[PDB]
């Protein structure tokens, strides 16, 4: 006791510390192995990218939302959305299966989010700015679309729709 | 006086409790990925 | 001038006690709303009742917004402010400066109310964190700005009482509590620098009518910078309190001065830069960034850690003083019965698991699979609502003798308890609610009770959620009955206020003397401090200024 206890106490911290350590690693290691395979397409696109909420609407690939599926690979389509003030443009969201999807989400108002029930798509989505995103839809059908960012009043209610084509 | 058993204990709990919630987690990405 | 005239011979026990009930009341103000939203994740809207009741509440998200700023910002601003000044002030014997403590004080209860008002108004529901564009009242930010400025004040004050008990002692290591909350409000003082930035440059000149927009990209990476920190600033007064009282409370003694000295230099080191975890979905924020500031965060976690053994090895060494001898003998020797120890301590409890939510959280692309969902409340609850917040209940089973003079009569004794057990039997209980249908998809800050028929698999949680509901109901309000009688009562017999606060003894070491000095280059440190700011926070700062893009704030509810 008393100062007998003091040593072992240090001691055992130091083992602590490094166990702390060695765990927290192969967890960096771990987070970055994700990183390095596909599953990281989630990330958003680091890379600013500026559009005008005020025109976004009127002016652009979220203009017109039948122009929102766009091709752009033997198997990639960019997909143009819009995140506004309580439901999201196109709605629904048809994708083939199989396919790299490359979402591109901006917004009109106010930030919402873009949770893509069922992946690991999970966005905020910003006005003034596009977000991108990849996924690649694996099993078809229906995937629903939480806006799980408070967006003002409509918040609980907003929704869409992904339909993975077969 | 001894070896303090209970601490280690606390943090074995501790330990487990993180790694039950992020092996899990991982998982799940997986999961959804 | 007085009869209870205290205050010409220790009038900062005046400025605690009046910061700490300000707290409290905060707390039983917005933790009011707290079981309705609990009902609600319960899927049971209780807005019908509640609404009646106190009339003025429009909307859940008014709701939410009252409970968010008044219990997270402001409750856990007054308790940081009465803790980290009274305590170094008294493990120095020393003075405050009581013309700043009063300014302290005054700034405060300004602030709260300038800014109370548009929020009962419904003018200002844009959340604890008003992420722009969603667009305040004026009165909300200069309200906000002010009652967290009224904290400049309080790292002066203290370091006054640093600088001056230095003049008194050359050659002399800064005592523990001091030190602590040294590092602590230079802590905070960086930290606070992201708000008051995002305040001033943006927040006020846009709300006040004097600019169109704010880039939301910079909007809440300044918010950030401060944002994280803010919970480390919460939680750090809960340390001090569980680190040098708690284990005398617990019939024993802390076992290293050093350990917690360097657990604290930590959250002066790792507290700051680390704000992108909360980002980790935002655009134009570069992966690598991202990926840092998921590395920084997993050290962040390392202190805490630390805290876990130093802290169970006391609690364990009284525990075989009270003659405590299996392998969890020390445990039921613990004073159980005491309510200044059994809150923190099953605060600590629920924070192991509120622990391992961060570390996930913090996985950078484990992220994605959390974020803004019920999880996050699930985390945050454990940490802040359970462990801040229950080391502040116990603590009034001594700092109110320490302050009025008043006493613990043996039946508000065993009311503590009830509350403090139903409070953390809650938590727990909610908990598994949240974090479960979190991982169901269940998003938050949301009216889920609204749309009924939406959340199909939530169904079970849902109801831990309702229950927790009932539960922290009966808990809030036991405490109300509680507290308002531990304080509507006339009989003060202070021969136990003048008493001074339950301090610890330290096992000291050999080693105490050559590292303790080395943590006490605290000058040196806080530089390390801004250089890592600089770094982490600096060519994404870079960047977005390089590239503002204002843009029309709205108004939504
Ligand atoms: C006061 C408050 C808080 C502290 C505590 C806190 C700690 C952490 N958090 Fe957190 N947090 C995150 C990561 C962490 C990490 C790594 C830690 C670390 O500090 C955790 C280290 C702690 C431990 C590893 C626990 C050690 C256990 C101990 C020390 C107990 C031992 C028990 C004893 C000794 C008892 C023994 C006794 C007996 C009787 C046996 C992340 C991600 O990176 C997010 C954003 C996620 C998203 O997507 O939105 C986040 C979101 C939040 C926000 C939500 C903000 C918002 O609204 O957007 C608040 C509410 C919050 C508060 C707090 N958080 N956190
Ligand atoms: C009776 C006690 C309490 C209950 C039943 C409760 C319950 C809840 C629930 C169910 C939510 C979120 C629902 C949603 O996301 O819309 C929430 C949010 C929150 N709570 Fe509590 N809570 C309580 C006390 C506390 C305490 C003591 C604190 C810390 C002082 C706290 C801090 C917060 C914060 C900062 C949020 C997030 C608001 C936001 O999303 O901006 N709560 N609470
Ligand atoms: Cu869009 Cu909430
Ligand atoms: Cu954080």
């Amino acid at each position: 006791d008393q100062h007998k206890a003091h040593k072992a106490i240090l001691a055992y911290e130091k083992g602590w510390l490094a166990f702390s350590l060695a765990m927290l690693f192969v967890f960096i290691a771990l987070i970055a192995y994700t990183l390095a395979t596909h599953t990281a397409g989630v990330i958003p696109a680091g890379k600013l990218e500026r559009v005008d909420p005020t025109t976004v609407r009127q002016e652009g690939p979220w203009a017109d939302p039948a122009q929102a599926v766009v091709q752009t690979g033997p198997n990639q389509y960019t997909v143009y959305v819009l995140a506004f003030a309580f439901g999201y443009q196109p709605n629904p969201i048809e994708v083939p299966q199989g396919a790299e999807i490359v979402f591109k989400i901006t917004s009109p108002d106010v930030i919402h989010g873009f949770h893509v029930e069922g992946t690991n798509i999970n966005v905020e989505v910003l006005p003034g700015e596009v977000s991108t995103v990849r996924y690649t839809f694996k099993r078809p059908g229906e995937y629903r679309i939480i806006c799980n960012q408070y967006c003002g009043l409509g918040h609980q209610n907003m929704f869409g729709t992904i339909v993975v084509k077969e | 006086e001894e070896k303090p058993k209970g601490a280690l204990a606390v943090i074995l709990v501790l330990t487990l409790t993180i790694l039950v919630f992020w092996l899990g987690v991982y998982a799940v990405f997986f999961a959804r990925g | 001038s007085e009869i209870s005239r205290v205050y010409e011979a220790y009038p900062e026990k005046k400025a605690t006690l009046y910061f700490l009930v300000l707290g409290f009341l905060a707390l039983i103000v917005g933790s009011l709303f707290g079981p309705f939203q609990a009902l609600n994740y319960g899927n049971v809207d209780a807005y019908p009742l509640l609404k009646r009741l106190l009339p003025f509440v429009q909307s859940y998200y008014q709701g939410l917004t009252l409970h968010g700023v008044l219990n997270a910002i402001v409750f856990t601003q007054l308790f940081a402010q009465a803790i980290m000044v009274y305590l170094p002030a008294r493990e120095l014997n020393m003075r405050p400066n009581m013309g700043l403590m009063w300014l302290s004080w005054w700034m405060a209860f300004i602030g709260l109310v300038v800014a109370a008002l548009p929020l009962l108004a419904n003018e200002a529901t844009v959340l604890y964190t008003f992420y722009p564009p969603l667009k305040g009242h004026w009165a909300f930010y200069l309200g906000a700005s002010v009652f967290v400025l009224s904290t400049w004040v309080s790292i002066y004050i203290v370091l006054d009482l640093w600088r001056r008990w230095k003049a008194a002692n050359p050659g002399k290591v800064t005592p523990l509590v001091t030190y602590m909350a040294v590092v602590f409000w230079l802590m905070w003082f960086l930290a606070s620098l992201g708000l008051v930035l995002e305040a001033v440059l943006f927040l006020l000149p846009w709300s006040f009518g004097l600019v169109e927009g704010v880039d939301p990209l910079v909007a809440r990476t300044l918010f950030w910078w401060t944002g994280h920190p803010i919970v480390y600033f919460w939680l750090l007064p809960a340390y001090a309190i569980i680190y040098t009282i708690l284990p005398k409370q617990a019939g024993g003694r802390l076992v290293s001065d050093p350990m917690a000295r360097l657990a604290f230099l930590l959250f002066l080191l790792l507290s700051t830069p680390v704000g992108f975890h909360h980002q980790f979905a935002d655009p134009g924020i570069d992966p690598t960034w991202k990926m840092i500031h998921s590395v920084l965060t997993l050290f962040v976690a390392v202190p805490s850690l630390m805290t876990a053994f130093t802290v169970a090895a006391s609690l364990e060494f009284a525990g075989r003083l009270r003659g405590g001898r299996g392998l969890f003998g020390w445990i039921r020797a613990l004073p159980w019965d005491n309510p200044a120890f059994v809150a923190p301590v099953l605060g600590l409890l629920g924070f192991i698991p509120g622990g391992a939510g961060g570390i996930v959280n913090a996985s950078f692309t484990l992220d994605y699979v959390v974020h803004n969902t019920a999880w996050v409340p699930g985390h945050f609850h454990l940490q802040v609502a359970s462990l801040v917040t229950l080391t502040a209940m116990g603590s009034l089973y001594w700092l109110l003798p320490n302050l009025t003079g008043k006493p613990i009569s043996d039946a508000q004794r065993r009311l503590g308890l009830a509350v403090v057990w139903l409070w953390f039997l809650g938590m727990m209980i909610m908990a598994v609610g949240l974090h479960w249908a979190g991982l169901l998809n269940v998003p938050r800050r949301a009216y889920i009770a609204q749309v009924p028929d939406a959340y199909p698999h939530a169904a079970v949680p849902m109801v831990f959620n309702v229950l927790a509901g009932i539960v922290l109901l009966v808990a809030l309000l036991l405490f109300i009955y509680g507290l308002f009688s531990v304080l509507l009562s006339r009989e003060r017999k202070p021969e136990l206020a003048e008493a001074p606060l339950p301090f610890a003894e330290v096992i000291s070491g050999p080693e105490d003397r050559r590292l303790v000095l080395a943590m006490d280059r605290i000058g040196f440190w806080f530089a390390v401090a801004a250089i890592l700011v600089v770094l982490a926070y600096g060519p994404t700062l870079v960047q977005l200024f390089g590239h503002l893009n204002p843009v029309p704030g709205w108004r939504l509810w």
